[PDB]
RNA sequence: GGAUCUCUACUUUGAAAAAAUUAGAGUGUUCAAGGCAGGGCCCCCCAUUGAAUACCCCAGCUAGGAAUAAUGGAAUAGGACCCC
């Protein structure tokens, strides 16, 4: 949100879930956010660097949590198809 | 015969021809007796996707169907005489504009369903693939107002029309203006 | 992994073929039909090993990815994984709860065992809930060694084997520690570990004097 | 029996929705559907679709973008002039500052903020925000 | 579901997607007239003609090898009767339960159903009037309906 | 089953479901050459053919009305045709 | 009250309409409720001194739009155009 002349005027943007666009509330408690390291192209071992995946509590109650990063695993080349 | 338009006028060079490639060819094959009794409408080539070319020769609704009982005949030796270019055959279909409330008119008929644009467009589309036949058809609507057809061919005669995939794109967006990509689903 | 150095070879599948990872019961969850190759004859589902491996792997990366090894929770309330956790957390270096998880141990702040890990890892969903539901009031994700009948109400990562069976369990959770390790600076990835798959397998006590 | 089938269309996406899926298939296609979906696409709510065509009344499959709160239809299709529209946007929209509603004009199936600036009146669809 | 029963079966045929005849029949538009010529002649309802071209002769649909429905090509030549098939077998039935309904004075159900075909006759003939199927003056008569079957 | 590919499924499953669930629906019938033991010509057969079919110009009956699909009299040989 | 064809209800405009009242423009009755008056210069003149404008359901009238919802058109054809 801005304030018409370029003020962000939110205190605090959330974060939303990568498995279904949902915003994770400040008090979801069961919401996740997981990250996965990458690893190296010749050796396989791990560098520094990871990628960030946040699901929300609804999702992951629902027993969706899993699925859904195995489908964010493949879309970021990950874990083979 | 060798083509017999509707009105007075007159084919051009390129009409008459086809229309010389057309009489030519009974004189000397068993298409005799069969092409006697049939004529074309119109003949007109276009370019595709490339260096190439293609034609469109267009043929009477009534004399359609006893025209593609020797299309498989035509295609093949019409593409001889006319080496990179292929060939089709479409029916001359007329498209009545539909009753609005601003044209004057005094006894319209209704105007049948088979006149209408979606009949007819969708008429041409079959007869562009006389060799195989639709089996489905999707409309990828995407994210602007652009849509795009997406015809599901037979699995067989897939090796005779698996080249003229790209012919068939630009025949149909010469005549109707659509975007069209052909798939052989299985 | 996706890659040509993170691929299964014939040592690991001839493993899970001895141990029985791939037969995953005869009841099957509808989360866990995608990770089952082919229900057999006598109703034993079978578990497919490749997806196996790239759930493995996956929930290695999740491991790597936590800085502090002793932010990792291995729960396991079973007898069948208890000295299986207990050399996971010695060869990694992570946190563990062999014994019986006591209820509150990650929200109850004024307890005296309270615990607050990174990432949870439970053997048995089902045998597991308790750990599971607790720490679902928490922001702790979950890796769980998920069979075919098992919910996966807070499972974050379903790694689909066989968890009951003492050779089962215990070579998954070698597996485990073999490629967290191998994505560490500790394993050259060329020459088999040290450790044998055996010493994470639960023996009753009428076998031990043996 | 199956009554006013764009209700059936904006019922099933509503629900898929809440859901958390990515695709919904609806049964019966229109061209009032179609209207209305690509009106929701053009303002970033739902993805591409492709209209299913069998030889019958068709289906159609949307793709989920997940920014869709909730979609729904004004069953009665009440006549909207250019004077009380101004009425149904307190009442449907949850806010002045997003949310459209779909309109049925002479000019063509639109939101409400292109009725203004076309001038023109007509029926109620339904709303989506 | 039902008109007059509860039940939400959906047993109906499911037509194909190409609207073409397959290649390996070779009956033309007149073999296939002449066909329904002799079976409408010898008292088959055109709901019993296209059964025997499709479990015999392969005719998978009649709408297909010609360009009109059996009842059109028997409406043309003037097989077609006078009252169509459905109309007739719904007064088929009334009759058969009326006349078993005079023997049987007490069997409640029976007289139940009579009620429930006799609804269905009205609301069919309604429609055949509408569009001009039927005379204005038609009218089922209960007394002189078994006349007419 | 969260995101699932709608517009391309397995031919498992459009086979597996009801013949009017599917994307497109189609008949799960077919037509087939039925061929009598002692005569040769062949006879177009459909397949739930819920009528007494006999060749014409003989005896021998082809095919027995049942409630799905048509139970062929013995060494009556027959091929479903596309 | 299903889907489907170029992709008279509805809708928009105009005409017409008692004022008062309501909304509302201008204006220091000492302010205000109100009024429709009154302001400026040394026998007048300037501010064409002002005394606006909006609303007036529905129905009727008029001119556009053609989406949506009804409705009609050729089937026992001499049906539409020609021929003449």
């Amino acid at each position: 949100m801005q304030n018409d002349a370029g003020e962000f005027v939110d205190l605090y943007v959330p974060r939303k879930c990568s498995a279904s666009n949902r915003i994770i509330g400040a008090k979801d408690h069961a919401s996740i956010q997981i990250n996965i390291a990458e690893v190296d192209r010749v050796t396989g071992r791990f560098n520094g660097q990871f990628k960030t995946y946040a699901i929300c509590g609804a999702i992951r109650r629902m027993g969706e949590a899993d699925d859904s990063l195995l489908r964010l695993a493949k879309t970021d080349s990950i874990v083979a198809k | 015969a060798k083509i017999v338009k509707p009105n007075g006028e007159k084919p051009d060079e390129f009409e008459s021809g086809i229309s010389q490639a057309l009489l030519e060819l009974e004189m000397n094959s068993d298409l005799k007796a069969q092409l006697r009794e049939l004529h074309i409408t119109a003949a007109k080539e276009i370019e595709v996707g490339g260096s190439r070319k293609a034609i469109i020769i267009f043929v009477p609704v009534p004399q359609l169907k006893s025209f593609q009982k020797i299309q498989v005949r035509l295609v093949r030796e019409l593409e001889k005489k006319f080496s990179g270019k292929h060939v089709v055959f479409i029916a001359q279909r007329r498209i009545l504009p539909k009753p609005t409330r601003k044209s004057r008119t005094k006894n319209k008929q209704k105007r049948p369903r088979s006149r209408t644009l979606t009949n007819v467009h969708d008429a041409i589309l079959e007869d562009l693939v006389f060799p195989s036949e639709i089996v489905g058809k999707r409309i990828r609507v995407k994210l602007d107002s652009s849509r795009l057809i997406k015809v599901h061919l037979d699995k067989a005669q897939q090796n005779n029309v698996e080249h003229k995939v790209e012919t068939f794109a630009g025949v149909y967006k010469k005549l109707t203006g659509k975007d069209v990509i052909f798939e052989f689903p299985e | 992994g996706g890659l040509d150095v993170l691929q299964m070879k014939e040592e690991d599948v001839l493993k899970f073929l001895a141990a029985g990872t791939h037969l995953g019961g005869t009841n099957l969850d509808f989360q866990m039909e995608q990770y089952v190759y082919k229900r057999k004859s006598d109703g034993v589902y079978i578990i497919n090993l490749k997806k196996t491996w790239e759930k493995l792997l996956l929930a290695a990366r999740a491991i790597v990815a936590i800085e502090n090894p002793a932010d990792v929770c291995v729960i396991s309330s079973r007898n069948t994984g208890q000295r299986a956790v207990l050399k996971f957390a010695s060869a990694t270096g992570s946190t563990t709860f062999a014994g019986r998880f006591t209820p509150g141990t990650f929200t109850n702040q004024i307890q005296a065992a309270f615990r607050e890990p990174r990432l949870l890892i439970v053997t048995d969903p089902r045998a597991d809930h308790q750990p599971l539901t607790e720490a679902s009031y928490v922001n702790i994700p979950t890796i769980a060694l998920c069979n075919t009948d098992s919910p996966l109400r807070y499972v974050d990562i379903a790694i689909p084997c066989n968890n009951k069976g003492p050779h089962s369990v215990g070579l998954m959770w070698w597996m485990l520690a073999r490629e967290v390790l191998r994505m560490r600076g500790t394993i050259s990835r060329e020459h088999p570990w040290e450790v044998m798959p055996d010493l994470y397998f639960y023996r009753d006590p009428e076998e031990i004097e043996k | 029996v199956r009554m006013n089938v764009l209700a059936d269309a904006l019922k099933s996406i509503n629900n898929a929705e809440k859901r958390g899926k990515r695709q919904v298939l609806l049964r019966p296609c229109s061209k009032v559907i179609v209207r209305f979906l690509t009106v929701m696409m053009k303002h970033g709510y739902i993805g591409e679709f492709e209209i299913i065509d069998d030889h019958r009344a068709g289906k159609i499959v949307v793709n989920l973008t997940g920014r869709l709160n909730k979609c729904g239809v004004i069953s009665p299709r009440f006549d909207v002039q250019l004077k009380d529209l101004e009425k149904w946007q307190n009442n449907l929209l949850p806010s002045r500052q997003f949310g459209f509603i779909v309109l049925t004009t002479s000019a063509g199936i639109m939101d409400h903020e292109e009725a203004r600036r076309k001038h023109t009146g007509g029926k109620i669809l339904g709303f989506f925000f | 579901g039902r008109m007059h029963a509860p039940g939400k079966g959906l047993s109906q045929s499911a037509l194909p997607y190409r609207r073409s005849v397959p290649t390996w029949l070779k009956l033309t538009s007149d073999d296939v007239k002449e066909q329904i010529f002799k079976l409408a002649k010898k008292g088959l309802t055109p709901s019993q003609i296209g059964v025997i071209l499709r479990d015999s002769h392969g005719v998978a649909q009649v709408r297909f090898v010609t360009g009109n429905k059996i009842l059109r090509i028997l409406k043309s030549k003037g097989l077609a009767p006078d009252l169509p098939e459905d109309l007739y077998h719904l007064i088929k039935k009334a009759v058969a339960v009326r006349k078993h309904l005079e023997r049987n004075r007490k069997d409640k159900d029976a007289k139940f159903r009579l009620i429930l075909v006799e609804s269905r006759i009205h609301r069919l003939a309604r429609y055949y009037k509408t569009r001009r199927v039927l005379a204005p003056n038609w009218k089922y008569e209960s007394s002189t309906a078994s006349a007419l079957v | 089953p969260l995101a699932k590919d709608l517009l391309h499924p397995t031919p498992e499953e459009e086979r597996r479901r009801h013949k009017k669930k599917r994307l497109v629906q189609s008949p799960n019938s077919y037509f087939m050459d039925v061929k009598c033991p002692g005569c040769y010509k062949i006879t177009t057969v459909f397949s739930h053919a819920q009528t007494v079919v006999l060749c014409v110009g003989c005896s021998t009956v082809l095919c027995q009305p049942t409630g799905g699909k048509a139970r062929l009299t013995e060494g009556c040989s027959f091929r479903r045709k596309q």
